[PDB]
């Protein structure tokens, strides 16, 4: 009809981490129900509030809350990414702003002069290109690729600002 | 002061009953720091979570008052000895039952109370009675003390973040941001390192 | 007068850039762009544009430099493979495969679950008359086969348009376990959505983005649920 | 007196989907309550387990933290426009603390000059 399950603490954790963890007020909803007159009640009240209290409202609440954080804290990412994305320059990281009242604007500067892509197309171009037949900047760049240096590339200033 | 601690519970468990080395896996807390994170956004807003929870307390003791004066015969509790007794017969019964019986249950102690029949007089009192318990004492307090915990680990990762980027950003010494240091003949990565030293101060 | 046609020709293979001298003065070099410059996919551009992650200072430029060279293979191959005409033609329909292999999943799991003790709607009406005439069984059979060639179709496209290449493989060990072995291991081939999906990878990102901590939460509970 | 789910997968699919998603435990609380000497209760109880905590406490909580997220999200974009019509100027995009230590204030640069209805109107 009805079985013991602490015989052995393997038993007694075995179900208080099924029967216990798989509760809304936990482990205190399969123990035996108490008797006011007995002398043990307190002691069963306090158990059982005590892990209410820790084990399910405080721990099985934090692999939760770590969730809500994680998703908190993609949002904040991506937004940052995003702001960088369409905003700064790829190649300079020149912002938005150094743009206004010259003569031309950002959407016209990712686009003409710092274009990632032209700058993959030189590089290519470079390592396409016999040796003897680089002009003075083919040659320049050619170098500082195989000195594996990146100061060649502009950073933090555009020519159409001067 | 908690690494004597650990060879006070080792000891304890060699000599005194094997059944104290369960204590010593209060390590994993201290070896890790993602764990240590959790527990610092539980304990961090330690009192706001025991405020709340004496709230709830002032709150069960309460619907027990309002439960004792008018509704003292639906508290009925099935027990098993080795058939079912009454609990309110005294204020700090119906106090133990519903802190017990009542915050432990997914309906408050509306789950707990004996089933009401349509035809009786105190019908709208007990549908009232459960219904307030649930949305004030369940649905809010005991998620209020949630709320804290996820606000808690809000401040946590804002606060990390400045002072990661504060770390990775600004000189130690001076102050002095990193873009300030754009264009110029000395690199930030550099003017920290030959420069404004933290540790070329501390040999000074 | 130069101006845009030959002019239009030039100024479209035409590229210039702002390279820095070595006594920190800017120049402007114009070049013609080589012409493996027109093999580069626009999906690969996509890629490298919104993936590449900042350095330590504000600067991507030190991982664009890096997968130049990728880029470069890339060119070259697309270069090679847009001579063979069969396989380009299959890699130009590379998403079709993967919406014809997640609807006979689909299907298949549908068919399953619904039957088993033992132009859309117009492929509905397809399975459900083959279900009429055939049978399941046989229907089941059929729907795995084509299931089966198209993810081998999917992943010579894959390949032929260079973890994913396992998650595939692993794709291809389920769907052949299915026809096979035991038709209850398309179940896992459900497990698409999250691939196919964004939004649902979002989610699960949050999830598993911080699962070491959701992990020691874990042993932390059975620590306490050990000393209860 | 009591009836049987799983003779077919669907009526599986049916009850777990129903009985399992709806409480508190899992599947595992409707389950036949086993004897501990039976062979099959580790399996019980790692099924159960397994369906609590990958069902119950991430995925069902997966459709709360969405909403949170949503509700962070919105209140984010809305502090970010009101405060954007409230500091700088509709038609210019000029900020307000450019128009400090100025003969015209920006309480007025956007009521006499730059009056975005007497654009409307010319
Ligand atoms: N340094 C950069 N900063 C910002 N955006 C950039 C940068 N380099 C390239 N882009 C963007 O990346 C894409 C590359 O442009 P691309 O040369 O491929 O133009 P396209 O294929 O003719 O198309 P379209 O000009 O219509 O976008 C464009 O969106 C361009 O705005
Ligand atoms: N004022 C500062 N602001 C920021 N970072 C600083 C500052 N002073 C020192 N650091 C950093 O603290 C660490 C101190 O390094 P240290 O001077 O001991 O050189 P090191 O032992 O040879 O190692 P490393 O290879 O990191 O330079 C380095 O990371 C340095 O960048
Ligand atoms: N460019 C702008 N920037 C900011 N606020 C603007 C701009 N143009 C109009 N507004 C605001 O829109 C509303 C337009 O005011 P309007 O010229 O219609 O005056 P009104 O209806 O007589 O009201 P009142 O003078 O009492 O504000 C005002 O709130 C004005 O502050
Ligand atoms: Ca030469
Ligand atoms: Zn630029
Ligand atoms: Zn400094
Ligand atoms: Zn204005």
């Amino acid at each position: 009809s009805t079985e013991r399950a602490c015989d052995t603490l393997l038993m007694c954790i075995v179900t208080v981490m099924n029967h216990g963890l798989r509760n809304g007020g936990g482990v205190g909803d399969i123990l035996r129900k108490p008797s006011k007159d007995e002398s043990l009640f307190p002691a069963r009240v306090v158990y059982d509030l005590l892990f209410f209290f820790i084990v399910i409202i405080i721990v099985l609440n934090l692999i939760f809350g770590v969730i809500i954080d994680t998703f908190a804290d993609l949002r904040s990412e991506k937004q940052k990414k995003e702001e960088i994305l369409k905003t700064t320059c790829f190649i300079c990281g020149l912002e938005r702003d150094k743009f206004d009242n010259k003569t031309v604007s950002f959407e016209e500067h990712i686009k003409l002069e710092h274009n990632m892509w032209n700058y993959l197309y030189f590089i290519v171009l470079v390592r396409v290109k016999n040796k003897t037949d680089y002009t003075g900047p083919e040659s320049y760049v050619a170098q500082m690729i195989k000195n594996k240096n990146l100061d060649w590339f502009p950073r933090m200033r555009a020519m159409s600002l001067v | 002061l908690y690494h004597v601690g650990y060879i006070l519970t080792s000891v304890l468990g060699l000599f005194a009953h094997e059944l104290f080395y369960s204590i010593l896996l209060f390590d994993l807390i201290y070896r890790e720091e993602t764990l240590f994170n959790v527990i610092k956004s539980v304990t961090r807003n330690g009192r706001s979570i025991l405020l709340t929870a004496l709230l709830a307390l002032i709150l069960v003791y309460l619907f027990s008052i309002v439960g004792f004066l008018f509704l003292k015969d639906d508290f009925i509790l099935e027990v098993d000895r080795l058939s079912t007794e009454r609990a309110c017969d005294t204020l700090l019964m119906c106090i133990v039952t519903v802190m017990n019986h009542g915050l432990r249950n997914g309906g408050g102690v509306g789950d707990i109370l004996r089933k009401p029949s349509k035809d009786e007089s105190l019908f709208p009192a007990r549908v009232v009675y459960d219904l307030l318990f649930f949305f004030i004492v369940i649905i809010i307090v005991l998620n209020l003390i949630f709320g804290v915990i996820i606000d808690t680990f809000a401040d946590l990762r804002s606060e990390k973040q400045k002072k990661e980027e504060i770390l990775k950003t600004t000189c130690f010494i001076c102050g002095l941001e990193r873009d300030k240091f754009d264009n110029k003949t000395v690199s930030f990565e550099e003017h920290i390192k030959l420069e404004h030293n933290m540790w070329n101060y501390l040999y000074f | 007068l130069l101006k845009p046609d030959p002019l239009a020709y030039y100024e479209n293979h035409t590229s210039q850039i702002e390279i820095v001298r070595q006594d920190r003065s800017m120049e402007q070099i114009v070049f013609p762009v080589p012409g493996i410059c027109q093999f580069l996919t626009e999906e690969t551009k996509h890629r490298l544009f919104t993936t590449t992650e900042q350095d330590e200072q504000g600067s991507k430029v030190s991982d664009f430099f890096d997968q130049s060279s990728f880029l470069h293979n890339e060119m070259e191959w697309q270069r090679k493979l847009r001579s063979m005409p069969l396989i380009y033609w299959f890699s130009r329909r590379m998403t079709l495969w993967g919406s014809i292999s997640f609807n006979l999943a689909v299907f298949i799991n549908i068919i399953i679950a619904f039957f088993y003790p033992y132009i859309r709607p117009l492929i509905v009406a397809l399975i459900l008359r083959s279900i009429y005439y055939l049978g399941i069984g046989p229907t089941l059979n059929i729907l795995g086969a084509l299931n089966l060639t198209n993810k081998i179709v999917f992943v010579v496209s894959f390949v032929g348009n260079r973890m994913e290449f396992l998650y595939h493989v692993g794709y291809i060990l389920t769907s052949v376990l299915g026809l096979f072995a035991h038709e209850l291991f398309y179940s896992i081939l459900l497990f698409d959505l999250i691939y196919r999906e964004e939004t649902l990878f979002n989610v699960i990102k949050s999830v598993t983005r911080n699962g070491r901590s959701i992990l020691l939460t874990a042993l932390l509970a059975l620590i306490l649920v050990y000393l209860f």
